Formats: structure tokens, sequence, C-alpha cells
RNA sequence: GUCUCGUAGAGGGGGGUAGAAUUCCAGGUGUAGCGGUGAAAUGCGUAGAGAUCUGGAGGAAUACCGGUGGCGAAGGCGGCCCCCUGGACGAAGACUGACGCUCAGGUGCGAAAGCGUGGGGAGCAAACAGGAUUAGAUACCCUGGUAGUCCACGCCGUAAACGAUGUCGACUUGGAGGUUGUGCCGGCGUGGCUUCCGGAGCUAACGCGUUAAGUCGACCGCCUGGGGAGUACGGCCGCA
RNA sequence: UGAUUCAUGACUGGGGUGAAGUCGUAACAAGGUAACCGUAGGGGAACCUGCGGUUGGAUC
């Protein structure tokens, strides 16, 4: 119920889903939406469109906070890397900064075995 | 990839820049390469194949500037 | 492993003069010095197999030089193994 | 000879994210590319240079 | 008698101890017939990344020629001194006296 | 060293000895000896209160200095010795003022080594300091639990304690059990590990070797009659009940710690 | 073959340390999903997950550099720092004077898996369990997961351990590169190792082609139709 | 009292040949999960799975 105006949007863009979480500048979450909970399952959930719908719903969940400015942190290789950012600017927020925070091990742990499909 | 949108810079211009800084970092190719484990014999096999292809293709290109098609 | 000073000392003690680095006695004494010096390294590093290959080459190189000296001048051979403390 | 202290020169051979730039792009000789990589890795340990840009 | 290059970084809150630490160390090299080829005080610099949550540190660079034994002792001093947050000892081919690129 | 016996008789075939050529071969230091007669596991009501204890070899008690509070005076190790009373070896040390004492022998300690205790002692195996003055991450043994009380933790052969953190008046320790335990930082500890780590590699080899150590046979409860033990009874080998102690308490997982007074010091139980 | 001076190198053994990431633990914010697939379900989540922030614990591996690049007898070797240590190469000389080449038997080294004892265990994952797919599915796919992978010491002695090409030496047109020395005045030479093409010649052909599968010499190993069979029996070795 | 050799033995191990009945479809094309080597575990069977290795893999 306290105003913030300066938040941070975190985009978790995996191959199967997109999670959008808006926090303040200290990491405290204010609201979230996901492509899977916006009415899409299966092959529809892992699309750029479903990611866009999630970005809108997240913008609505935090409209009480009076957020005006956003930094954007994108994480992952999924199809919702760009449509979520496009929708966050179309939602009225002023996109101040865009950053990739995808984790990269500097070697790290052995990955799972290759799939034989 | 840290794109600071500067003043008066429209959003689309910043969006195309961030995309450029990502591709120039190879983050997407690096993530896709780390999704599953590649046996060291497999890594060596495909490093050699890419070098044989880079070479044998250039050597045919030289033989295609010294020949007429019609 | 042998330093320059230690090497030069051996050349003077077993050679004809200061730059007789090639005589059989000098070579055998030089190999003997490195073999003995490396015994302390391999007492601590028993699994240093790669270095030990170099040591075993010194041992076989010394054996061949000794067998040559013994075939040429037995007297020089007897003196040499006595000064160095070798069984044969 | 390359110096891990000579930070101004080293910055020419690292990307914006901090990665060492390939010698095929900077046109560096192979023998000196190996000295650059060693120097850059020492500077990173001394915190004269970053490991990754998200610092 | 080999040539070494020593860099150590001091907790900024103990900056007032650096001139004392410097004298104590070189006294240990000199007292063992070792020489000091170069000694620079870089002061507080911004760290490229945080160390122990810090963001700055006081750098010192020396170049000495000492026996391995006193250098082994110097490194024991660094490890157990809480003010020294990071150090680095390197062999050098020859003595280095010219001014470093920091100064 | 760990030495297998040759099978010249059935009682020798499986014996494995721990042979240490550095232990003193003569008699112990007499001014630090006391008599210590045996109990058979019986208390002052004359009742057996711990089963399976009796007999074994006569043993003299060696007075061991667990407090290590002779500060500022160096001591030199004179010899290592066998101590029948414990798994660790002990070391006879001579202080500069001419006093001799026994200490637990740390790993690596040998005759001629120098040791010291106090706030200003060097960080070396065998030296004793308040844990306030010992670097976090160090390996220590013979750790006090209350300042001045004397060492009580990590005294057995090959054991040690890790100082994992230091917060205010307390340090956090990882014990051999796996427990994480808080102890006052003013409590002392000795650097290094208790020696004689090969102790656990010995193999007794025969029944009599346990009898030499004062251990009497264990009779299984299922081999008894019902009047003797909850497990007793049966025509043939029968069981059919949840395993319990001779006094009826479950003995395969039921926890028995109940000390609310010291709960505040256990950061994390061993499991 | 020895000595002198220097050069490059993931060559080996020992110790220390750094940053990224995964997992786990604690706490803050926050709320209905997460995860997974071809689609699902098992699984996880209102007992507050997933997401996000802070702190801690621990193990393993070292992004970029990085390269038909380098080193090593082969197997193999990749962050940084120190300590111990092997080999190779070059330039000028000096020294020894055939001291050489090959090698049955013998001895040593020898990936991964596996075995023994003691540790360690994040991630991965034989076996195993469940969910799917299917006519079935003791699989491929999904969710989990134990040996094992890691460390110390010992054993085992095998791999398409391959260039499917034994070691050493001499000789015989060329072209373009890589890498590492060195001489001379970017230019001209001269050494080492290495990649691709191709001439004569060779080859059943494919191809090889100065790093030969060309032309010769020295010594060793090995083959003699397919199956039975690298099996049986015996010996030796091994804890198996 | 041993050694060696020949004959024979309830039962049992795998092998060859014939014939084709039953069960599947492992390999040959990318053989529909690239194949194969060593090793280990599992499975009515061909085999499957892990770890390292090879190209004597198609596509790119
Ligand atoms: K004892
Ligand atoms: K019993
Ligand atoms: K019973
Ligand atoms: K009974
Ligand atoms: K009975
Ligand atoms: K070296
Ligand atoms: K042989
Ligand atoms: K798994
Ligand atoms: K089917
Ligand atoms: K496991
Ligand atoms: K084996
Ligand atoms: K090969
Ligand atoms: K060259
Ligand atoms: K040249
Ligand atoms: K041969
Ligand atoms: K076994
Ligand atoms: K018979
Ligand atoms: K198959
Ligand atoms: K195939
Ligand atoms: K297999
Ligand atoms: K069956
Ligand atoms: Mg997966
Ligand atoms: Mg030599
Ligand atoms: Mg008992
Ligand atoms: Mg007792
Ligand atoms: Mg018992
Ligand atoms: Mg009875
Ligand atoms: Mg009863
Ligand atoms: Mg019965
Ligand atoms: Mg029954
Ligand atoms: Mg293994
Ligand atoms: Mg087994
Ligand atoms: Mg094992
Ligand atoms: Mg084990
Ligand atoms: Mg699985
Ligand atoms: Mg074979
Ligand atoms: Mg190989
Ligand atoms: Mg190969
Ligand atoms: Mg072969
Ligand atoms: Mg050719
Ligand atoms: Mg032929
Ligand atoms: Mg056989
Ligand atoms: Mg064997
Ligand atoms: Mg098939
Ligand atoms: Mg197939
Ligand atoms: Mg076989
Ligand atoms: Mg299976
Ligand atoms: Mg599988």
């Amino acid at each position: 119920r306290k105003q913030v105006s300066d938040g941070v949007a975190h985009i978790h863009a995996s191959f199967n889903n997109t999670i959008v979480t808006i926090t303040d500048r200290q990491g405290n979450a204010l609201g979230w939406a996901t492509a899977g909970g916006s009415g899409f399952r299966g092959s529809r959930k892992s699309t750029p469109f479903a990611a866009q719908v999630a970005a809108e719903r997240c913008a609505d969940a935090v409209k009480e906070y009076g957020i005006k400015n956003l930094e954007v942190m994108v994480k992952g290789p999924g199809p919702g890397r760009e449509s979520t950012i496009r929708a966050l600017n179309a939602a009225g927020f002023r996109i101040t900064n865009i950053t990739d925070v995808t984790p990269i091990p500097h070697x790290g742990c052995r990955p799972p075995k290759k799939r034989r499909v | 990839p840290v794109i600071k949108v500067r003043e008066n810079e429209p959003f689309d211009v910043a969006l195309r820049r961030f995309k450029r800084s990502c591709e120039k970092a190879g983050v997407l190719a690096e993530v896709r390469r780390r999704e599953f484990y590649e046996k060291p014999t497999t890594e060596r096999k495909r490093a050699k194949a890419s070098a044989v292809k880079r070479h044998a293709k250039k050597l045919a290109r030289e033989n295609a500037r010294r020949t007429r098609l019609y | 492993s042998l330093s320059t000073e230690a090497t030069a000392k051996i050349v003077s003690e077993f050679g004809r003069d200061a730059n007789d680095t090639g005589s059989t006695e000098v070579q055998v004494a030089l190999l003997t010095a490195q073999i003995n010096h490396l015994q302390g390294h391999f007492a601590e590093h028993k699994k240093d197999h790669h270095s030990r290959r170099g040591l075993l080459r010194m041992v076989s190189q010394r054996r061949k030089l000794l067998d040559y000296l013994k075939r040429k001048d037995v007297a020089r051979y007897t003196q040499l193994i006595e000064r160095l403390g070798l069984r044969r | 000879e390359i110096d891990y202290k000579d930070i101004a020169t080293l910055k020419n051979y690292i990307t914006e994210s901090g990665k060492i730039v390939p010698s095929r792009i900077t046109g560096t000789r192979a023998k000196y590319q190996r000295q650059l990589a060693r120097a850059i890795k020492r500077a990173r340990y001394l915190s004269l240079l970053p490991y990754t840009d998200r610092h | 008698m080999r040539h070494y290059e020593i860099v150590f970084m001091v907790h900024p809150d103990q900056s007032e101890q650096v001139p004392g630490m410097i004298e104590r160390y070189t006294a240990a090299i000199t007292g063992a017939e070792g020489k000091i080829h170069r000694l620079e005080d870089w002061g507080r610099r911004q760290l490229a990344y945080p160390i122990n949550k810090l963001h700055k540190a006081h750098y010192v660079l020396m170049n000495v020629e000492a026996p391995q034994e006193v250098i082994d002792e110097l490194e024991t001093t660094f490890r157990f001194n809480d003010a020294v947050i990071r150090s680095m000892v390197m062999r050098t081919k020859h003595a280095v006296t010219e001014a470093s690129p920091m100064v | 060293a760990v030495v297998k016996c040759k099978p010249t008789s059935p009682g020798r075939r499986h014996v494995v000895k721990v042979v240490n050529p550095e232990l003193h071969k003569g008699k112990p230091f007499a001014p630090l000896l006391e008599k210590n007669s045996k109990s058979g596991g019986r208390n002052n009501n004359g009742r057996i209160t711990t089963r399976h204890i009796g007999g074994g070899h006569k043993q003299a008690y060696r007075i061991v200095d667990f407090k290590r509070n002779k500060d500022g005076i160096p001591a030199v190790v004179e010899r290592l010795e066998y101590d029948p009373n414990r798994s660790a070896n002990i070391a006879l040390v001579l202080y500069k003022d001419g006093e001799r004492r026994y200490i637990l022998a740390p790993k690596g300690l040998k005759a001629g080594d120098q040791i010291q205790s106090g706030v200003d002692a060097a960080i070396k195996p065998g030296n004793t300091l308040p844990m306030r003055n010992i670097p976090v991450g160090s390996t220590v043994h013979n750790v006090e639990m209350k300042p001045g009380k004397g060492g009580q933790l990590a005294r057995s052969a090959g054991t040690y304690v890790q100082i994992v953190a230091r917060d205010g008046a307390y340090v956090t320790l990882r014990l051999r059990s796996g427990e994480m335990r808080k102890v006052e930082a003013d409590c002392r500890a000795t650097l290094g590990e208790v020696g004689n780590a090969e102790h656990m590699l010995r193999v007794l080899g025969k029944a009599g070797a346990a009898r030499w150590r004062g251990v009497r046979p264990t009779v299984r409860g299922t081999a008894m009659n019902p009047v003797d033990h909850p497990h007793g009874g049966g025509e043939g080998r029968n069981f059919g009940k949840h395993p319990v102690t001779p006094w009826g308490v479950q003995t395969k997982g039921k926890k028995t710690r109940s000390n609310k007074r010291t709960d505040k010091f256990i950061v994390r139980r061993r499991s």
C-alpha cells in the first residue's frame, strides 16, 4: 500500500514457461504472473504470446503500488525473453535499464545426460 | 549485457540494442550448449568436423572462382 | 637438477682439466651425482612416474658407459667405481 | 612483455562483460595471446579486473 | 636467492597500520641478507568486485630478492593476519626496480 | 604401522597389530603414576550397573595434563609413551623450569619438538590457546567446554574438532559426531589432531584378546528365557517383537537425549 | 653422448587459493501455481511452493582465452600461485672417441569400468521404483534414485589402448599453412615439431605420397579358408 | 602309495548341423534410440542401461 514508483521486473524465461516477478529495488516482490497461470497449457504455454499475457497480468497486480520506472532483468533462453519486455513498455512503465542475468557456470556441475529421441 | 536506456532514446531502439548485446555475448548459444552433458569424445569429434568443413569448403571456393558455369 | 657450480666441480675432479667434459669418467660421475640427488625427490614423490622415466634413463646410460670403460681400460674402470661407491 | 599491473592495456583485450577477446579478432600473435590470458587471470584474482560484468 | 614480486591488500579500516606492516616486512627480508628492489604504496583503490563484502582495499607492491625460507615465513604472516585480505607472491626472472604502471 | 600376523595358529590368523617403533620401551615416569583398581562394572551398592566389564590386565593411571595452563614457558617433548588408559598415546614433556608433564600426543609430534601454551603461543600442532586466538577454520583437539575446566572433547585417537565460526563470546564447532556445538570463545584448545589414527585398524583376532581388555561376553537377549529378558523364549529360534533393551525400552531408533539445560548450545544435532 | 647460454610448453609429483554455477539450510518480501512432455502423468505447492533478496554450509569441475594450438613413450595432461622434478629445441664453440641400432625371455608404465580398506558425497547416475508410450515395452521419454563418479593407499592389466600403419637409419619433384627457435638487411635465410593438397613411384582398388603405403638396409612381433574359438582342458597370474 | 593314459557313467554345460513350429525385430538406410570396443549391472530372447573410447556415422 506504500508507493514505490521505482521497481525491478524479473523475467524467468525457460523453455517451458515464463515467470514475471516485479520487485522493488531491494528484491522484495510486489506481484507476479506466469504464462502457465494465464490460461495456457502445453504447447500454448511456451509461446511468446502467452509470455506477453503474463507480462500484462503482472503489470495489473502491481498497479496499486504506483510504479512508474522499471529495470528489467531477463534470465533464461525461453521464447518469452522479448515479448514480456515489449508488453511491459506498452503497459505504461518507463523501461530504464535492460540486463541479461542468465547464469553461466565457469567450467561447474555435470549437466544431465543427452536425450535420445 | 547491461543496456542502460539513455534519455530521449525510444524504447524500440533500446530493445534492438539489448538484443544486439546479447547475440554478441553468445549467452543463448552458451546456455543451449550446457543443457546436456557432451562426452569428451563427442566434443572432440565435432570440433574436428567443423574444422574439416571450414577447410574443405574454402578449398572448393578457390576452385569456383577459376571456372565458368556458362 | 645439478647446479652449474656442482657440475663444474665434478668436471675438474674427474676430467683431465677444466673443460674435459666429455671423458667417460666425468660423464659417469655426473650421472651418479644426479641419480643420488634424485633419491630424495622420489622418496617423497613415489607416484612421479614421469620424472622417474628420466631417472631410469640416467641409470641405463651410466651402465652402458661403465660397460664401455671396462671393455677399454679395466684399470680406469676399477678406480672409477671405487671413487664413486658403485657395486659394478 | 605483458604486465598484470598494466591495467590500461589489458582493458583493450577484454569485452564489455569482461571476457578475454579471441586472438583472431584482435589480430594478436599466439605467443602473446597466451601471455595476455595469464596476465588477465592474475589481474582478476587481485580484483584489478572483473570476472563477469555483473559486478 | 630468487626474485619475488609481492602484492598484498589491506582492510581499509587498518590503513593506518600499513606503514608499520611495510617496515616490519622489509626488516625481515633485509635481516636475512635480502634486498628490496622496489616498494610502492598504491593507497585505497576501488575493487573490481567485493571481497568480504568490502568495496575498496589498500594495495602494496614490493619486489625483493630473498631466500625461500623467509618468503615462506612472509606468507605465514599474511595468512594469519586478519588485516591482509588477499596477497599474491610470484617469482620473477630478474630484479625489477622500474616504476610500476600504477605510479 | 599396521601388521598382519601369519596364520601359524587359528587364534592368530586374523590378528592385525598396530606397531609403533617410537613408543618408549621402558617404564613410565613414576611421579605421574597412580594406582587405579578395577570395578567389574559394580557401583557402591555392589550391584552390576554396567554389564560386560571385568578382569583384564592390571593398569596404572597416568596423570595427563588436560588443562594445559602452564602459560608462557616452552616445553620440549622427551618421548612418546603407551598409555593403557586410553586409545591415544601420550607424550612426556619437559618445561624450561624443570617440570615434567604428560600430554595427549598430537599427530606428527615427536621427541625434540617444542610446545607452548597461552594467548601468545604460535599456531603450531601441540600448542594450546584460547579459541578466541585460534583462526576460524583450524583443526584442534582436547577442547574445553568451560574455561579452565580442562579438555573434554576430541581426546580419542585420531579425533579432532573444526572451528567453523566465531560470533561474539562463542565459537561454533563441528564435532566428530557431526554435531554443531557452541562453546565459549575463552575455552582452550590444542592445535592439530590427536595422534595414533591407525588405532581403528587393529583386529583383535580372538576372544581372549577382548578378555585382556576387561570386556566380558555379551549374551543375546533372544538366547534367554522370558523371565530374563523381553526377547527370551521360544521353541526354536523365535522373536516376534520390537527390539528392546533388557529393561524394555525400544533400542532401534528411539531417542533418549533429554537435557533442556544444554539444548541452547546445540546448533545442529548429529542427525 | 657430455658441457656452456637461452627458449616454448594443459609434461609429472606435492601444497595453497580464487571466482561463476548447482544443491542444501536459515530468514525477508510475496501468492497460486510450479515442474515436465510430442501430449501427459507421476512429482513438488496454501503445512506458503515456484519466483525474488540476504546470510551460511559443502562437494565437484575450472566459462572466456581455446586454436586440423601445445606438451608427453603410450595411457594421457587445461583457472591462478608457490615448492620439488623429467624431456625437447636452438645458437656458437669446447670435450669423449663407435661408447651404436634392435630385442625372445624379463621388468616397468598403462583410459574407463571393476575390486579391497579408510574417508568424502554438491551435480550426475548403472541397479531399482513410480509415471507414460505400446499389441507388449523388463526399453527409448518423464519424475525420483543407490553403487559409482571424488580423495588416500593397494589390486586389476583390459579398450575401435587406432594412423586399425613396430623401432632405427639413408635416399627420392612440388604448393599452401600452423607453431616454436635463430642469422642477416618489413626484406632475405636457416633449424625443430605439425595440418592440408598433390608429382613420380607404389597399390586389388580406395588411396599413400620426403611425417610413404616410394627406393633400400638392421632387428623384432605377427598371419596361413569360414565356423567351432581366443572357447575347452592344463599351467601361470588375480581377493574376485 | 603316486603319476599318466585309454574306456565308461545317472546327470549336466555349451557347440555344430538339419528342419522349420512358437516369441519377438537386435543389425544392414540416420534400420526408425547412429553403430561398434572394453567394462559393469539388469532382462524370456535377440538385447537394454551406465562410464570412457573409436568413426569403420547419415544429416548439417
Ligand atoms: K593404549
Ligand atoms: K553374544
Ligand atoms: K526368543
Ligand atoms: K528360544
Ligand atoms: K526352547
Ligand atoms: K618444467
Ligand atoms: K617382450
Ligand atoms: K536424475
Ligand atoms: K507397437
Ligand atoms: K548417490
Ligand atoms: K581390470
Ligand atoms: K583415432
Ligand atoms: K618453421
Ligand atoms: K624464421
Ligand atoms: K619388436
Ligand atoms: K572381492
Ligand atoms: K573320467
Ligand atoms: K540398437
Ligand atoms: K549405423
Ligand atoms: K556397453
Ligand atoms: K519372462
Ligand atoms: Mg530433462
Ligand atoms: Mg641431462
Ligand atoms: Mg556391552
Ligand atoms: Mg580402559
Ligand atoms: Mg558383540
Ligand atoms: Mg535355553
Ligand atoms: Mg516378560
Ligand atoms: Mg520354528
Ligand atoms: Mg512367524
Ligand atoms: Mg576408475
Ligand atoms: Mg560389486
Ligand atoms: Mg572403491
Ligand atoms: Mg569408498
Ligand atoms: Mg533417468
Ligand atoms: Mg587386445
Ligand atoms: Mg586413445
Ligand atoms: Mg586418434
Ligand atoms: Mg592393433
Ligand atoms: Mg596426398
Ligand atoms: Mg599395402
Ligand atoms: Mg579364456
Ligand atoms: Mg596379476
Ligand atoms: Mg531394429
Ligand atoms: Mg538402432
Ligand atoms: Mg574380451
Ligand atoms: Mg534397465
Ligand atoms: Mg535412458
